[PDB]
């Protein structure tokens, strides 16, 4: 009913570095209904500071919450690695209460060029019909890398799926994995198969050889 | 102290029902502050249901009155959500909260593990479980690269660990994702050569809904 | 019981220096009687409002001291009867001219009398038993801010209470004694150039009930030298 509105959606930062996120509402609550909640992935959201800018039970000061009227402000002073996660406000009085979509916060660290492997269909699925190659590709800052995929050399393809996880714990990093699903109907006949990525952290891009050469 | 337990069906079939549980714990539902339902979607925006109050008074999120229960037995002291007609637009996280107040100010305190519930019309799947060996590749450097493919099922979720979850240190999981209504998951682990294929290495795959055990074991490929 | 006030000094109709209208028009003949009615809507979380049907308004908002009573009442046929202003009054519908007030809830069902209970009040300027008389409900526990309206909108209605400028009196307030349970409220407004409605009327919004029978009234006064 009244929505709330977060800016910005993602916010990386390197840790030590401090940060601010928004919340305008549209109406306009007082500060003592205005809430932020935290949540770490996986996981439930967690009370983080309410009426604005009061914390709540065992979170640093490093944390704090200025806003008025329709403006609203979330504030992390020096930013450790244990900062990562999804912040939303959330004001009360309104009926239907209401919580903004989110601000993400990931942090900043010095690039790290992937770490490729690529496999074979193994027995089973061969088997059973179907055959898919799979690449892995781990730990990788910043986000973003890009997967191009070749058969007999210079071949596009369709049939392939990604799925990046989320800013790795300790390795403030990434990885992601892309699937090549295909039939027996096929695999058997074209010996050649790579995957290949395109990282910041690289010139020539990265590649994985794979003809015949595994079960 | 006040814990939160959901549950219900994982999934539910468009149109049906969707009654779940709260179990409180630690806290007697009647001597204080609201119980409220929240669900939060794919892309993670965060809707309130309503709460059954202190006195079992409800109010509801006015988007839904019309589909919306909120119901208590006192005497197992829990609380329920009822939701009707549901559309698929309704698969989210459940959460039910308990919440605090200091004068006019009221927040959600207390939070349950949260609960999935998938709505759709797709046949609950078993799914495929495959080993990952490298070509050979034990001859880059210190660590090797295996994984673990799970192709096929329905619905989510599926839980996975490395001998047993024994080894976590250097495990990824990801996401599933969508193969016109089954799942395919990977998982990697990287561990230094030296140990593998000496030290023990297997997957142990988990989907509750087709109750299916299955372990994995890894064992590599001399072609 | 609350302690009276001596410890909990009152206001004075003089060190108010804003205008008394703004007074007396709460506790003048308009007001806010409805019988039998449930909620239409709900603005905020601590308020419920009434469409029911004298010549500026017509949908009515009832604000609560808590999250509950909203609750509880929400959706309920109830009598609704307090004080009410527009001025500082504004609030959304979602039923696809508006007043406000504060408690003045009571359940309709299983409340109501015959039959109708006459509660004495005791006038004392100066400490003085220097006036009385009864006000009436028709039902069995009735709200005080209900009370009070009537109390004053009889002393107002003959002994100028409350005049426009500022008071005849310097103090006063109006004390409610059931058995083991006495409590009062202060007739005299927020000192200062000019006085808020709904601060002042804000009082209720707790919804604080008595019972009929139980209780009479004390209304004690002062002059101002």
């Amino acid at each position: 009913e009244n929505v709330l509105t977060q800016s910005p959606a993602i916010m990386s930062a390197s840790p030590g570095e401090t940060v601010t996120m928004t919340c305008r509402a549209t109406s306009s609550v007082s500060s003592t209904y205005l809430h932020w909640y935290q949540q770490k992935s996986g996981a439930s959201p967690k009370l983080w500071i309410y009426s604005t800018s009061n914390l709540a039970s065992g979170v640093p000061a490093r944390f704090s919450g200025s806003g008025s009227g329709t403006s609203y402000s979330l504030t992390i002073s020096s930013v450790e690695a244990e900062d990562a996660a999804t912040y939303y406000c959330q004001q009360y009085i309104n009926y239907p209460l209401t919580f903004g979509g989110g601000t993400k916060l990931e942090l900043k660290r010095a690039d790290a060029a992937p770490t490729v492997s690529i496999f074979p269909p193994s027995s089973e699925q061969l088997t059973s019909g179907g055959a898919s190659v799979v690449c892995f590709l781990n730990n990788f800052y910043p986000k973003d890398i890009n997967v191009k995929w070749k058969i007999d050399g210079s071949e596009r393809q369709n049939g392939v799926l990604n799925s990046w996880t989320d800013q790795d714990s300790k390795d403030s990093t990434y990885s992601m994995s892309s699937t090549l699903t295909l039939t027996k109907d096929e695999y058997e006949r074209h010996n050649s198969y790579t995957c290949e990525a395109t990282h910041k952290t690289s010139t020539s891009p990265i590649v994985k050889s794979f003809n015949r050469n595994e079960c | 102290d006040v814990q939160l337990q959901e549950s219900g069906p994982g999934l539910v079939r468009p149109s049906q029902s969707l009654s779940l549980t709260c179990t409180v714990t630690g806290y007697s539902l009647t001597s204080d502050f609201a119980w409220n339902w929240i669900r939060q979607f794919p892309g993670n925006k965060l809707e309130w249901m309503g709460y059954i109050n202190y006195s079992g008074y409800t109010n509801y999120n006015p988007s839904l009155k019309s589909r919306i229960s909120i119901t208590r037995d006192t005497s197992k002291n829990q609380f329920f959500l009822q939701l009707n007609s549901v559309t698929t637009e309704d698969t989210a996280t459940y959460y039910c909260a308990r919440e605090a107040y200091y004068g006019r100010a009221y927040w959600f305190a207390y939070w349950g593990q949260g609960t999935l519930v998938t709505v759709s019309a797709a046949k609950t799947t078993p799914p495929s479980v495959y080993p990952l060996a490298p070509g050979s590749a034990a001859q880059t450097n210190s660590m090797v690269t295996l994984g673990c493919l799970v192709k096929g099922y329905f619905p989510e979720p599926v839980t996975v660990t490395w001998n047993s979850g024994s080894l976590s240190s250097g495990v990824h999981t990801f996401p599933a994702v969508l193969q016109s209504d089954l799942y395919t998951l990977s998982s990697s682990v990287t561990v230094p050569s030296s140990p593998r294929p000496s030290e023990t290495v297997t997957c142990n795959v988990a989907h509750p809904a087709s109750s299916t055990k299955v372990d994995k074991k890894i064992v590599p490929r001399d072609c | 019981s609350q302690p009276d006030p001596k410890p909990d000094e009152l206001h004075k109709s003089s060190k108010f220096t804003g205008l008394m209208e703004n007074m007396k028009v709460l506790y003048d003949d308009n007001h806010v009687s409805a019988i039998n009615v449930k909620s239409i809507d709900q603005f905020l979380y601590f308020d419920l409002i009434y469409s029911i049907k004298l010549g500026n308004y017509d949908n009515v908002r009832v604000e609560f001291k808590n999250k509950d009573l909203a609750d509880k009442y929400k959706d309920k046929y109830v009598d609704v009867f307090g004080a009410n202003y527009y001025y500082q009054c504004y609030f959304s519908k979602k039923t696809n001219r508006k007043t406000c007030m504060y408690g003045g809830v009571t359940e309709h069902n299983g409340n109501q009398l015959d039959k109708y209970r006459s509660i004495t009040v005791r006038v004392f300027e100066d400490g003085k038993n220097l006036l009385s008389f009864d006000v009436q409900t028709n039902k069995k526990k009735v709200t005080a801010q209900e009370l009070d309206y009537l109390t004053r909108h009889y002393l107002v209605k003959n002994k100028k209470l409350y005049e426009f400028n500022n008071s005849p009196y310097e103090t006063g307030y109006i004390k409610f004694i059931e058995n083991e349970n006495s409590f009062w409220y202060d007739m005299m407004p927020a000192p200062g150039d000019k006085f808020d409605q709904s601060k002042y009327l804000m009082m209720y919004n707790d919804n604080k009930m008595v019972d009929s029978k139980d209780v009479k009234i004390e209304v004690y006064l002062t002059t101002k030298k």
